[PDB]
RNA sequence: AUGUAUAAAAAUAGAGGUAGGCUACUCUCCUGUAUCGUAGAAGAUGGGCGAUGGUUGAUGAAACGGAAGUGUUUUAUUGACUUGUCCAUGAAAUUCCAUCGAAUCCAUUGCAUACGACUUUA
RNA sequence: GCGAAACCACAGCCUGGGGGGCCAGGCAAAAUCAGCGGCAGUCAAGCGCGACGUUGCUUUCCUAUCAUACCGAAGCAGAAUUCGGUAAGCGUGGGAACUGAUGAAG
RNA sequence: GCAGAUCUUGGUGGAAGUAGC
RNA sequence: CUGCCGAAGUUUCCGGAUAGCAGAAACUCAGAUCAGUUUUAUGAGUAUGUAAAAUGAGAGUUUCUAGUGGGCCAUUUUUGGUAAGCAGAACUGGCGAUGCGGGAUGAACCGAACGUGAGGUUAAGGUGCCGGAAUGUACGCUC
């Protein structure tokens, strides 16, 4: 039940295939979705499920002027950039000005870190999945084919939760007061007979 | 949905034949039309009156007496395979005959792969003790002392705000 | 079925604890820890045991319930009685050096059959190998994770592998015989 | 902690005619359906399978299959109506109840409620 | 045309080498260099002795074929610092020192001698 | 400028259609919060619009609009097609609309 | 675009908080149909009762925030806005919706070279 | 400096599928220049035949490795040798616009 | 009564300031 | 330029015929005059043909006059066949003259035969995105 000018989806515990068909739409219905933690995506079956499925694009290039054939991008943030890339018409107009609309990058930014980060009901890998399921993790996966970035970022986020962490106790200090004083307003409990 | 209906019937009856006999059946159909349908095909050969002979003479429809009891169902089946040889005997457990025969015919469905008319139910008898009951999975759901966490949970509007609890 | 249920009874080891999904089993000899992601199973606890369950499943997964009660259980006979080992050399002509460093971790092996190879057998974390004493040619290894303690002397069987011989002439090399708890 | 399917179990139809009704198991005939019965004679005994209820923590001693008479006999004297109000689980679903009977002026009432609640933020500085 | 590797055949960008990959190196390390600034000299010839053994000319006299590189010493004018990112290797502050010879300020300019000469 | 906005937000979604032929005399629209083909029965009737902002102005200010009902729910999520006096540009998809509450029967 | 309101984290065959010295007990989750603010001749002009509170602006700032710090916090000081509550005058015939610095040519150079360019100097 | 002509449906990227155009994809930036085993018989699984059995004679690409790497097996003490496996990367059994050099522009 | 006949006559293009003297 | 009617594409003899299909007038009969049809009855060795019931619909005669005896397939018998296809005879339709929704684009597949438009409702086929429509409901399957 959202139309807000932007969203901020955090992926983590998501399906691949199914946040990039959700996201695909959203594309197309005007909003500007930016997907953060795009590196700790899921895919059903085990590591080597689209481990294979991926070396195989690999050995998928041209044969005139090898610089020209297949751009195979390594980085788990265009992995899923692919996936929303095929969803669109992306050779009309209408799908060249969607594509520009999505932002999907690795990490947190600090841009995106001091923001709601909504998630998808209809996609999430503990619904959509059968427990004791193989699932491969992308981040995790396109590490071994190419995208030599992982220990860094796993240091990053790593500094940036506790961070958080502490913007949170602050926060949950901060409502406790309050939750003394809503019920010290007397107001509240005898006037709560409007619902509230 | 179904329905289970009686039928009954006979041949026209000729000087050489002055009463037919009547032959009744309890079977299953979604409706009457498929039952008087499916009856001439059992009768057919079985008995050997053709459709161009013999005429039906009463449908009833048979409502579960105890719909809220729960029961077991031994189930006979005929299965026209293809080679056309089966001859089935299996369980169900629910409430009401006219449920057992849609679940019969769903997981005859997958494993087996059979449509409408590739079978043929022979014999639907409601078993009643529990030392009868020859399949381990439908007997532990009948010790006294049975338990099970909820399977299958889940609990539009896309974009939820926190994680679901999935607990 | 809707249950297959295997309890086992906790002994007087310090921990049973499977809390956070890992196994913290810790006895009287120490401590162990262990990742608990082996299948998704209904660890529970019941006073002094700990049940393994797994409630409607199928055997694909049930079968892996053993495991997990097997694993535990050699844990719990590292953290109670723990694990000793002793592994048995044999010499012919040229005798196989054996020197235990880093508190017997680092394992500098060489002469085996008085080859020029400094065999470095690097041991598992958490054993401590160290030569016998009262039988030559023997090495007694022992610890708390005894899968740590036999996978490091079967590497240690697999340092010194013969190879490019005939196996039945060329005979002496390095063997386990004694394979036991530290208690 | 986790709670489970027994003989008795108090749940809640979510999804159906009888959505929100607290209504007790009574018989497990499969892994899918159920026997389901609620003292509140509006509910008639029937067959809730559980993809449509969710499951509630309160439990109830009962044999098994017991008529609908002997369910309020026994509902009465174990009183799980007013057990369940009780939970902070009842206060918001029945709040969320009150919430949506609220009417337009009623609804701008309770703008001046928050308005005479909204100045208490006067606190130990 | 058989090593790909140095394939395509296009002439380089900067006359300077440049420099692409650099040591792993380590904080228990003391501070040090690994990069410098030489000119070509041109190719000479030596004699030595050679101390290798198991050589065929263990304890020989061999002549060398090698090359003098004309090394001034080397002026360091500040620093660049770079943090880490997911996009790679981004310089986060160019820090230069006071003073700079008009040689080094003629490297900013294209006609130093026609210009104001008011860089830095 | 909370005390204002008495309309529904919603986002033309796109031209009727099929998969290969395109109707453009009648839209698809879809409204905030009607998530049933029986909870669209609510907007049926109204008077939606499209309100822009052109460069060149015209009677001392710029906004233009074009007007135009609702007519019939439209599948099963609570989408609903639109009918607009001047047919909507097709630059126009995923674009936001207003809903207008009026005629209003509630 | 008509509010341009909302930043723990992890897990789901689980999680966070509650005494106490690392625990036991108790509580919470199981949707945000929540929280947050919202009246004023486009938010009028006055008076009273209650309060040291809320609100935003001009700053002087200080602490911070580097993965794109596109920002956060503490604020002295100054000021408006103070509906916090209660009373006084105005609105309308829009009288049935329309909204100076560099760089290049020419010159110079040879490390470069088919023309281009590149490299020097000026 | 003078200065044609042939020719001219409109044309100009590749892969796969029914060619330049169709469908689905890869992609896509101006403006230019120089190279370019059978027969007979006995059985008998089983549904008159009947299986395994028994008796009579007669440039590049591709692994299917030719060596190099690594192992397995063998009367393999060692050397040497045979068989088998991974293995076509490189060597020593088969298949058949492209690269340069300028160039404006957020 | 023209779209077409390697259509008739006339006029003008791209190839190109290329081929070339 | 527009409108209306609109085929055969196989014979039967000898490129010529006759018939057929499409047509124009004249002139018949409102009847049992018919009918790519189904009944009942007679026979005939479930099928075969014959006559008078159902069902629909107005039927008929000649005269004078164009085009047309190509084929591509799909249907089932079918004998000759065999490593393996297949070769041939007969029946029925489509297409030839036909656009339209699906079948990703395709003439032989599934629906459907067309004036210009508005509004509704469907066939085939579909409802995660490209793509208009349920990330619907139910039960069982699969690594």
């Amino acid at each position: 039940s959202e139309f807000q000018k932007v969203v901020v989806i955090d992926a983590k515990g998501h399906l691949l295939g199914r946040l990039a068909s959700v996201v695909a739409k959203q594309l197309l219905g005007g909003q500007k979705v930016v997907v953060v933690r795009c590196e700790e995506l899921n895919i059903s079956g085990h590591f080597f499920r689209n481990k294979l499925k991926y070396l195989a694009y690999l050995r998928k290039a041209c044969r005139y002027n090898p610089s020209r054939g297949a751009f195979h991008f390594r980085a788990p943030s265009r992995i899923f950039q692919k996936a929303v890339r095929g969803m669109l018409p992306h050779k009309t107009a209408r799908g060249q000005a969607a594509l520009e609309h999505l932002q999907a990058v690795e990490g947190i930014p600090p841009p995106f870190d001091k923001q709601k980060r909504v998630v998808v009901p209809a996609a999430l890998r503990v619904l959509r999945l059968k427990p004791g399921r193989k699932y491969c993790t992308v981040g995790r996966l396109s590490s071994e084919v190419g995208w030599k970035y992982n220990d860094i970022v796993a240091k990053l986020e790593e500094r940036r939760k506790v961070k958080s962490a502490a913007f949170y106790q602050a926060k949950l200090a901060k409502q406790k007061k309050i939750a003394s004083a809503k019920e010290a307003s007397p107001v509240n409990q005898k006037l709560s007979q409007f619902g509230y | 949905a179904l329905k289970e209906y009686q039928v009954v019937g006979r041949k026209v009856p000729t000087e050489h034949e002055p009463v037919p006999k009547l032959f009744r059946m309890r079977l299953f159909a979604p409706n009457e039309s498929v039952a008087k349908s499916r009856y001439w095909y059992f009768l057919k050969m079985i008995n050997k009156v053709k459709k161009a002979t013999g005429e039906i003479v009463a449908i009833n429809e048979i409502s579960e007496p105890k719909p809220l009891k729960a029961k077991v169902f031994g189930i006979w089946i005929r299965y026209d395979s293809r080679s056309g040889t089966h001859n089935m005997y299996k369980e169900f457990r629910d409430t009401t005959r006219v449920g057992a025969v849609e679940a019969m015919y769903a997981d005859m469905a997958a494993r087996h792969r059979a449509r409408f008319r590739s079978i043929r139910i022979l014999k639907v008898v409601e078993v009643e003790k529990k030392e009868d009951v020859r399949r381990n999975y439908v007997k532990q759901l009948l010790n006294p002392h049975l338990k099970f966490p909820l399977p299958h949970r889940r609990t539009k509007k896309v974009f939820a705000p926190h994680r679901p609890s999935t607990f | 079925d809707i249950y297959k249920d295997e309890t086992l009874t906790i002994p007087k080891g310090v921990t049973v604890d499977i809390k956070a999904r890992n196994v913290t089993v810790t006895g009287p000899r120490g401590t162990l820890k262990q990742n608990l992601r082996h299948v998704d199973i209904e660890m529970k606890k019941q006073g002094n045991t700990i049940k393994f369950i797994v409630w409607h499943g199928s055997r694909k997964h049930n079968a892996c319930i053993r495991s997990v009660y097997s694993i535990i259980n050699n844990m719990i006979i590292g953290v109670t009685q723990g694990f000793r080992y002793k592994m048995r050399l044999v010499y012919a002509h040229f005798p196989i050096n054996i020197n235990l460093t880093e508190n017997g971790t680092v394992v500098e092996i060489r002469n085996f059959l008085g080859e020029r190879i400094t065999r470095v057998i690097k041991c598992l974390p958490g054993v401590t190998v160290s030569i016998s004493s009262a039988v030559k040619d023997e090495i007694i290894l022992e610890g708390n994770s005894l899968e740590n303690v036999s996978q490091s002397a079967a590497n240690i069987k697999q340092i010194c592998n013969v190879r490019n011989k005939d196996i039945r002439k060329f005979l002496d090399g390095i063997y386990v015989s004694e394979r036991g708890n530290i208690e | 902690f986790k709670r489970y399917v027994e003989v008795g179990r108090v749940v809640l139809v979510t999804k159906g005619e009888y959505t929100g009704k607290l209504a007790v198991i009574v018989d497990i005939v499969d892994h899918k359906r159920a026997l389901i019965d609620s003292p509140c004679s509006e509910f008639p005994r029937q067959v809730i399978r559980y993809g449509s209820v969710v499951l509630t923590h309160i439990v109830m001693k009962l044999p098994r299959g017991a008529r609908s008479g002997i369910v309020a006999k026994k509902w009465k004297a174990q009183d799980v109506c007013n057990k369940w109000a009780s939970s902070a689980w009842a206060k918001k679903l029945e709040a969320k109840k009150v919430r949506s009977q609220l009417n337009d002026f009623d609804r701008f009432a309770v703008m001046r409620l928050k308005k005479q609640r909204r100045e208490q933020v006067n606190v130990a500085v | 045309h058989g090593s790909l590797g140095f394939l395509p055949r296009k002439r380089a960008s900067r006359q300077r080498g440049k420099v692409k990959a650099f040591p792993k190196d380590d904080a228990s390390k003391p501070v040090h260099l690994t990069a410098f600034l030489g000119y070509k000299a041109g190719m000479t010839h030596i004699v030595r002795d050679l101390d290798r053994p198991g050589s065929k000319m263990h304890k020989r006299e061999i002549l060398e074929a090698v090359t003098v590189i004309e090394t001034p010493p080397m002026v360091v004018v500040g620093v660049v610092g770079y943090v880490e990112t997911p996009r790679g290797l981004r310089s986060l502050t160019t820090v230069w020192a006071e003073h700079l010879s008009e040689e080094v300020k003629r490297r900013f300019y294209k006609n130093w001698f026609k210009s104001k000469k008011k860089a830095f | 400028a909370q005390g204002h906005r008495l309309y529904v937000k919603a986002k033309h979604l796109s031209f009727q259609r099929s998969k290969h032929v395109i109707h453009p005399g009648t839209s698809i629209v879809k409204i905030e919060g009607c998530d049933s083909k029986e909870e669209a029965q609510f907007y049926l009737g109204k008077r939606v619009c499209y309100v822009y902002k052109s460069s060149k102005a015209v009677r001392g200010s710029k906004i233009r609009v074009i007007w135009g009902t609702i007519a019939r729910p439209h599948g099963n999520s609570g989408a609903v097609r639109a009918r607009f006096v001047h047919n909507l540009p097709a630059k126009t998809f995923g674009s936001s609309l207003r809903v207008m509450l009026y005629p209003s029967n509630i």
